[PDB]
RNA sequence: CGGGCUAAUCCCCCAUGUGGACCCGCCCCUUGGGGUGUGUCCAAAGGGCUUUGCCCGCUUCCGGAUGGGCCCGCGUCCCAUCAGCUAGUUGGUGGGGUAAUGGCCCACCAAGGCGACGACGGGUAGCCGGUCUGAGAGGAUGGCCGGCCACAGGGGCACUGAGACACGGGCCCCACUCCUACGGGAGGCAGCAGUUAGGAAUCUUCCGCAAUGGGCGCAAGCCUGACGGAGCGACGCCGCUUGGAGGAAGAAGCCCUUCGGGGUGUAAACUCCUGAACCCGGGACGAAACCCCCGACGAGGGGACUGACGGUACCGGGGUAAUAGCGCCGGCCAACUCCGUGCCAGCAGCCGCGGUAAUACGGAGGGCGCGAGCGUUACCCGGAUUCACUGGGCGUAAAGGGCGUGUAGGCGGCCUGGGGCGUCCCAUGUGAAAGACCACGGCUCAACCGUGGGGGAGCGUGGGAUACGCUCAGGCUAGACGG
RNA sequence: AGGGUAGGGCCCGUGACUGGGGCGAAGUCGUAACAAGGUAGCUGUACCGGAAGGUGCGGCUGGAU
């Protein structure tokens, strides 16, 4: 089947597309742990509806371009943007970790 | 030294010859209508239109092409004649 | 190949007697009977403390001796029962004396399992009439061992056999006489040989 | 340490520092002596031992202490060497091999005749 | 073509044919679809051939040809029992 | 305060080692259901719901071996031991094959699961597994 | 090179269109899926026998079947003493192109994409099944066999084609070598052997298509360094022999002695018995099909040819006592004395042996252990609980940051409800075979190989339960903050 | 492809000379630490000195009585 990503957005700046930030938890294969790995997929939005802060289900697509092979499946919540800070704000972090 | 290789390898300069020569063909008159999109024309527009047709299929026939491209070399043809010709039209031919 | 050395220094060293060839071993020329203390240059010095190690070092080389087998044949067997359900012990002493040249010998057929597997290996011997020249062929119950019909004209197995018509002969073995055909009727138990083995040290030896 | 760490910094597979780098991965590797001669041991003993300078074609070149009495070895003496050490002679940490190549084994040795290639009397 | 055949098993002097059904492009002895059947062709035992004459029916429908011998192998399956 | 868990069996375990007739523990439907094991496998005398100045608690009465002789009487343990399993730290999950067997059957670990607390018994008997809370002799 | 001729399953046009291709419209569907209608386009090939019929082929269209291409999710080594990378770079519109999505290619608009969840750079390495070690978790490993990938002297390219950008095809460039009649041409073992070089070291320039499998052919048959075997190599595993029984209070020699004796030693000698090899006779399994006969070229039933290994194993008769070598003996670690020597000549894996009474060197006697093997070196796991998930630790033994503040992150008190992410249960598809594991069966055993049986983790699909974790919502006040 | 011009990055090897370091030892100078080691020792820095080291400022006791 088409597998669904229950991700957020962090991207609108491209056009026609988004960045679905997608979040998945496991343990660890040695230290049994539940461990937090992420990773962002490029959603495509044709009527560039989805927006900053929406929580959205991404579905393996067949590819439109390079790297973007999922579209938007369908919106699930809106104002969601404590994650997106939870994103930038470590973005902005990597400011200080050069040399 | 020798093998049936050298018989084998000569041939493909011969089919070698004979498929360019109708993909130039085809192109050749593929276009040709197209311009004529450009200014139909539309009577005789339809008339070269059909001929690369004929020719893009008959090559499907053999090693020239394969079907799903001729097809899209057929469909990409048709497509672009009206669109041209849309703006202006009207066809007095098929087709269709 | 097996040992096929001097012998007496066997039981000697061991400070047990092994009837390694057959008569002469019961004798009163036997050398334990005479000199049961070890070969070589230091046997009457007082003997010291042996390790733990080489206790159990002992019993084996006493049992591997017995049959006068390679450490090797020795080992896979082992491995075998000890990779082998339950008591790994009385299997591997089972799988020990299902040996063909032993159950030749514990039948009867020779003094000593050394003339077990040459008769053996020399196949003067078979099996539900087959022949086999195989001194590590492992009998199983239910198999028939039949002197070589073109042996049944030798005299030596005759000298062996009639110092055996009705002598006692193990549980897990039949020897119907004459025909010169005993049988192998099961695998034994411990209690079924006492031997002058305590098997476990064997096991605590390879345990290593 | 907690397990998140475990799982940050994990545990550091420490590996192993090979003892006889001049070998490239290799049980033998012929060399060529150039300095055939003795060389005291540091304490508690003392004596005048066998030593082989040897380059090798692993381009290098390193001490192989010549074992038992009697050899044969000068400058040009093709040879073979082996993995091990001397303890009590630093700058010495490979064997020669005899019966090899321009060595020959001990004379009149009888005994372990194999660690010091002699073959056998009557 | 996919075709059925032997792939030969055992060791040197000891022939154990897996009749089984791959493509031809295969090596003698690689990857297979779908085992269908053994053969002990120097009869060692009381059973030294076996079929799914069900299946190997299956796939000669789906066209699949065996080789000769396997066609024999076949034979004596019954497999062709008008 | 991270665990009330391991904390709630680290009180427990406090006490019988200085041998106290009973002690007091935060409550939570979840600590009880755990000591609801504790005595029906007899390591406890069973808890009542008390109360301390405003606040609920569970005052577990504890129970302990008899007096001995030798030099050191003091009682053996019941509770031999009593660590905590599953944490924080890290999350510990079994199913139903790989639930252990405390001491060769002579301790429990308590498990939760979609079907109750149960015990490493309990649990193979009812075919499921879950967070293994602890395990206690 | 050129001039001119000829056939066809070669190539070209026209006709016939079941059917299929494209456009535009419409039903259904839902990404370019199927059906429908008008205009347009297109098929082809003959040959052979016993001759108004057969077999082989040729054309299109649907489907099956296998083999593929592209795309996704999670997982896949070392260094942070690499901390920033990026312009085809990320997205879009529109075209090219392919069998097909695509920035795979071009044009233009936008300014965006990746990264401490380790981007970028460097070093290394072909991954998986498995293999070895291991009580296990784990570690090391990826030859052989099986699957996939990538390369065919070092690079680039497209043609032929169902399919490649092709090892024994082609075009060019470079490096190299050789031939030559000196004008010029050729070649590509990482296919089977083989040579040369490098190295510690890895084999025969052998037989044959009898089998299995493959291409071509209706078949006969052909090709077949795949494959089946032979040889070389103790390279590893398995099996076997150098003999068996009797045999003195015990030859000689040899070692020790307290000089009475002790040890080698049942060892030999010799008696009997058995009979490895080597001689002769016999001599296979593998080989039943294609094909031919009747029938119907079919089901089915009859008929022959064929064996590389090979006159080999194996069967029979007869028949000779017929190789033993290596390590070790201070403790670890089983096995003791005597001479020589005198911190010299020497052993050594660690602690350490020797300086005139060495169980530690050498030799010998004797002894210990394996046994056509025995030892060493190298490398991997083990012991190493010494990178510690199972399963360690930081007052003085190595290890608390000089101290705070605070981002990310990890973690989070009592009670109720919804969702059902982790988590748990059941069903189910995949998880190839080989191997591992249990049972048994064939080579006289075993090693080897065959047959059947018996599981899982992991992830895909459906259902369920709700204790703890999480999420959404509502309360509380025992942590914190505050008056 | 590649060849050529030019300029950067990184790594290996090599280099007159040079700086310390390790091991060997049976030499030379002195005797800093281990006892109140004969000036309690160690420590950070700073200065000085043939050398261990001395000393100044502050710190710890792992300082004897
Ligand atoms: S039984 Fe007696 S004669 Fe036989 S080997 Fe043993 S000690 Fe020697
Ligand atoms: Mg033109
Ligand atoms: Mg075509
Ligand atoms: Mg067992
Ligand atoms: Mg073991
Ligand atoms: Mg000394
Ligand atoms: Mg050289
Ligand atoms: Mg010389
Ligand atoms: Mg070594
Ligand atoms: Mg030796
Ligand atoms: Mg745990
Ligand atoms: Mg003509
Ligand atoms: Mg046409
Ligand atoms: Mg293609
Ligand atoms: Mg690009
Ligand atoms: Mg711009
Ligand atoms: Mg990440
Ligand atoms: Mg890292
Ligand atoms: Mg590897
Ligand atoms: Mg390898
Ligand atoms: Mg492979
Ligand atoms: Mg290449
Ligand atoms: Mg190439
Ligand atoms: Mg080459
Ligand atoms: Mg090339
Ligand atoms: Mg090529
Ligand atoms: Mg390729
Ligand atoms: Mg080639
Ligand atoms: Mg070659
Ligand atoms: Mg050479
Ligand atoms: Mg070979
Ligand atoms: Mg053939
Ligand atoms: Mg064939
Ligand atoms: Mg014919
Ligand atoms: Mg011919
Ligand atoms: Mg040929
Ligand atoms: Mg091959
Ligand atoms: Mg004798
Ligand atoms: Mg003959
Ligand atoms: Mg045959
Ligand atoms: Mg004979
Ligand atoms: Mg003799
Ligand atoms: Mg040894
Ligand atoms: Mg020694
Ligand atoms: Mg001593
Ligand atoms: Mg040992
Ligand atoms: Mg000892
Ligand atoms: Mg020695
Ligand atoms: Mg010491
Ligand atoms: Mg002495
Ligand atoms: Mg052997
Ligand atoms: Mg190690
Ligand atoms: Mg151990
Ligand atoms: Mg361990
Ligand atoms: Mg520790
Ligand atoms: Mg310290
Ligand atoms: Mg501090
Ligand atoms: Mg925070
Ligand atoms: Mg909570
Ligand atoms: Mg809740
Ligand atoms: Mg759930
Ligand atoms: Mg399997
Ligand atoms: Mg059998
Ligand atoms: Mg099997
Ligand atoms: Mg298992
Ligand atoms: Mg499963
Ligand atoms: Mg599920
Ligand atoms: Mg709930
Ligand atoms: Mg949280
Ligand atoms: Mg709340
Ligand atoms: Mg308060
Ligand atoms: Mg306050
Ligand atoms: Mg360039
Ligand atoms: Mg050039
Ligand atoms: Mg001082
Ligand atoms: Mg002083
Ligand atoms: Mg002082
Ligand atoms: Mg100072
Ligand atoms: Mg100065
Ligand atoms: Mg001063
Ligand atoms: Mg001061
Ligand atoms: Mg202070
Ligand atoms: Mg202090
Ligand atoms: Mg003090």
């Amino acid at each position: 089947p088409k597998k669904v990503l229950t991700g957020v957005v962090v991207s609108d700046k491209m056009q026609k597309t988004v960045t679905v930030l997608v979040e998945r938890q496991f343990p660890h294969p040695l230290y049994g742990k539940v461990i937090k790995r992420s990773k962002k997929y490029l959603a495509h939005d044709p009527e560039e509806k989805y927006k900053l802060g929406d929580v959205v289900e991404i579905i393996e697509s067949r590819p439109i371009s390079k790297r973007k092979r999922f579209r938007v499946l369908r919106l699930v919540e809106s104002g969601r943007m404590d994650l997106v800070e939870k994103y930038l704000i470590r973005r902005q972090n990597y400011e200080s970790l050069s040399k | 030294r020798n093998l049936s290789a050298l018989k084998r390898h000569r041939q493909s300069l011969k089919r070698r010859l004979r498929n360019k020569a109708k993909k130039s063909a085809i192109k050749t008159l593929s276009k040709k209508a197209i311009q004529l999109a450009q200014e139909g024309k539309a009577e005789e527009a339809l008339k070269i239109m059909r001929k690369a047709e004929s020719l893009i299929d008959k090559a499907a026939k053999g090693s020239t092409l394969h079907k799903n491209a001729a097809a899209r070399r057929k469909s990409r043809l048709m497509r672009k004649v009206r669109q041209l010709l849309e703006a202006a039209g009207a066809p007095l031919i098929g087709g269709g | 190949g097996r040992y096929i050395g001097p012998v007496c220094r066997l039981c000697r060293r061991e400070g047990v007697k092994l009837y390694l060839k057959g008569e002469r071993c019961y004798s009163p020329k036997c050398a334990m009977e005479r000199r049961p203390y070890p070969p070589g240059q230091h046997g009457q010095k007082r003997a010291r403390r042996p390790s733990d190690y080489a206790v159990r070092l002992r019993e084996k080389q006493k049992l591997r001796r017995i049959y006068g087998i390679s450490e090797r044949q020795f080992r896979n067997l082992f491995e075998e029962a000890s990779k082998k359900k339950g008591v790994t012990g009385s299997v591997f002493l089972g799988l020990l004396e299902s040996r063909l040249d032993n159950v030749v010998y514990r039948l009867g057929f020779a003094v000593s399992r050394r003339q077990a597997r040459q008769l053996v290996r020399h196949g003067h011997i078979t099996v539900n009439g087959r022949r086999v020249d195989l001194p590590s062929y492992r009998v199983r119950p239910g198999d028939e061992i039949a002197v070589a019909e073109k042996s049944r004209n030798l005299e030596l197995i005759r000298q062996n056999l009639e110092a055996m018509k009705g002598r006692k002969v193990g549980p897990w073995l039949s020897l119907d006489v004459e025909g010169m055909k005993g049988k192998f009727l099961r695998l034994p138990d411990r209690e079924d040989l006492a031997l002058p083995v305590n098997e476990q040290l064997v096991i605590e030896f390879y345990s290593r | 340490p907690t397990i998140n760490q475990l799982v940050r910094k994990g545990r550091e597979k420490v590996r192993k520092k090979s003892k006889v780098p001049a070998l490239k991965g290799a049980p033998f590797r012929r060399g060529v002596c150039t300095v055939v001669r003795t060389v005291t041991p540091k304490k508690p003993n003392s004596a005048l031992r066998k030593v082989a300078k040897v380059r090798l074609t692993s381009g290098y070149e390193v001490t192989a202490y010549i074992p038992g009495e009697g050899h044969n070895l000068q400058e040009h003496s093709v040879v073979l060497i082996r993995g091990g050490r001397v303890k009590d002679l630093p700058g010495v940490r490979y064997h020669i091999v005899r019966g090899v190549y321009d060595a020959a084994g001990v004379k009149d040795r009888k005994k372990s005749r194999s660690k010091y290639g002699t073959k056998k009397p009557k | 073509m996919v075709k059925i055949r032997l792939a030969r098993f055992g060791s040197k002097h000891n022939p154990h044919y897996r009749i089984v059904v791959t493509d031809a492009r295969r090596k003698r002895d690689g990857k297979y679809i779908e085992k269908i059947g053994y053969y002990d062709p120097r009869k060692t035992t009381p059973d030294w051939l076996k079929v799914d004459v069900e299946r190997a029916r299956y796939w000669l429908s789906v066209g699949a040809q065996p080789t000769d011998t396997a066609r024999r192998l076949l034979r004596q399956a019954g497999v062709f029992r008008q | 305060l991270t665990d009330p868990i391991a904390d709630m069996l680290t009180r427990i375990r406090n006490a019988t080692r200085v041998y106290k007739e009973s002690t007091d523990v935060p409550a939570s439907r979840f600590k009880e259901e755990i000591l609801r094991i504790l005595a029906r496998e007899g390591f406890i005398k069973g808890y009542e719901r008390v109360d301390v100045d405003g606040k609920p608690y569970l005052r577990v009465y504890l129970k302990y071996g008899p007096r001995r002789q030798g030099p050191d009487p003091r009682p053996e343990q019941v509770i031999h031991h009593i660590r905590r399993i599953s944490k924080p730290g890290r999350r510990v999950y079994v199913g139903v094959k790989e639930i252990p067997r405390v001491r060769r059957g002579l301790g429990i670990a308590i498990l939760s699961t979609s079907k109750g607390v149960l015990t490493d018994r309990e649990a193979r008997k009812l075919g499921v597994g879950g967070e293994l809370i602890c395990e206690v002799w």
